[PDB]
């Protein structure tokens, strides 16, 4: 699957970038995309993202592996868009903030993993008709 | 200015190969899908291809599959079209045309080459009315096309390059008069002139893109003429 190998590169090193808060062809500019379009939505939904991480009780690597079991049901109302895949990157992207302060970096990964895995699992076909990565590049172009 | 610039277009045997440039100015070329469309002598418009930012994805409309070779070099701006294997039936003016990333418009297009070789939605072939009257354009599809996506809608003045009129159903581009709209219900679309006038004289054409071919279906386009029209709307 080269579409979930690339997605997870493109997760991945996106949360693993932003936990450790400094910056490391496609996937290249997808990943530039979103970066922009990524701290962005953290930035202006950093109060709404606080009550959510709150509301989960992150504390152990449990509480991740908790957290990748319930990721299956995220878009549980059958609307699809490139705004709600950014926001559950975005937000996982904040979770792996939290990770790096509550000393639980190695599970940035795992976390990675089950975002991907939803994304390609219930939105595969979705994701294929938009170009995947490159439509993710066109449609946040500006 | 953001445009487009098609080279290469000429005379070719049957069986033969030509290959077709589009350059592109004004705009980063490297974040946009790109599409090549044709338009035989007196005919309407038909998709050939398309090819995504990074080069990707990339389709072909079932006439062309296995003979042309769509291809991008973001360094150069430049977008190409490889025809191998030519047939009398490719003779046509080739446009290139820019992809809109949030609407999948085809919000730019260049002047066009020909290339001279020696309908899935469908719609009325003609329209009519004075100036002042209200005209209405059907555009009829099907559930993987116009029941699945958006519909746009393109203008074509004689002797001109097709641009966008409608986007996204109902959207109006900047530049575009608010006497014409667009609507979509179920597996139809319309587009309204409310008002005619003497520079609406031109065909139409409603394309959308069709999830079960993987490909964007134009519809035949319809010729509307304005019954006594006057030049520049200007009655004496």
């Amino acid at each position: 699957d080269d579409l979930y190998r690339q997605s997870l590169e493109i997760i991945s090193r996106y949360l693993r970038e932003q936990a450790t808060g400094s910056k490391d062809a496609a996937g290249r500019r997808a990943l530039e995309t979103l970066r922009r379009v990524g701290d962005g939505v953290q930035r202006n939904h950093e109060t709404a993202f606080q009550g959510m991480l709150r509301k989960l009780d992150i504390k152990n690597e449990d509480d991740v592996k908790s957290l990748s079991r319930v990721m299956i049901h995220v878009f549980s109302d059958g609307v699809t868009n490139w705004g709600r895949i950014v926001t559950l990157i975005s937000f996982g992207a904040f979770v792996a903030k939290h990770l790096k302060t509550i000393n639980q970096e190695s599970c940035i990964e795992p976390l990675a993993e089950s975002i991907t895995d939803v994304l390609v699992r219930t939105k595969r076909d979705w994701l294929v008709k938009q170009r995947g990565w490159d439509g993710f590049v066109e449609f946040f172009h500006v | 200015q953001v445009t487009l610039k098609e080279s290469g277009g000429g005379l070719v045997k049957p069986g033969g190969s030509l290959r077709l440039s589009c350059a592109a100015s004004g705009f980063t070329f490297s974040s946009y899908s790109m599409n090549w469309v044709r338009q035989a002598p007196g005919k309407g418009l038909e998709w050939v291809s398309s090819i995504s930012s990074s080069s990707s994805y990339i389709y072909y409309a079932d006439s062309v599959k296995g003979r042309f070779t769509i291809s991008r070099d973001n360094a150069k701006n430049s977008l190409y079209l490889q025809m191998n294997s030519l047939r009398a039936e490719d003779t046509a003016v080739y446009y290139c045309a820019r992809q809109v990333g949030a609407t999948w418009a085809f919000d730019i297009w260049g002047q066009g080459t020909l290339v001279t070789v020696s309908s899935v939605l469908t719609q009325p072939p003609s329209a009519s009315g004075t100036p002042g009257q209200r005209v209405t354009i059907s555009c009829s599809g099907s559930s993987s096309n116009i029941g699945s996506n958006t519909v746009n809608w393109y203008q074509q003045l004689p002797g001109t390059a097709p641009k966008l009129l409608i986007y996204s159903n109902n959207q109006r581009p900047s530049g575009v008069p608010d006497r014409f709209s667009g609507s979509k219900s179920g597996t139809s679309a319309s587009l309204a002139i409310s008002g005619l006038q003497s520079e609406d004289e031109a065909d139409y054409y409603c394309a959308a893109w069709d999830d079960s071919l993987n490909a964007w279906v134009f519809g035949g386009g319809t010729k509307l003429t304005v019954l006594g029209a006057a030049a520049e709307n200007l009655y004496f």
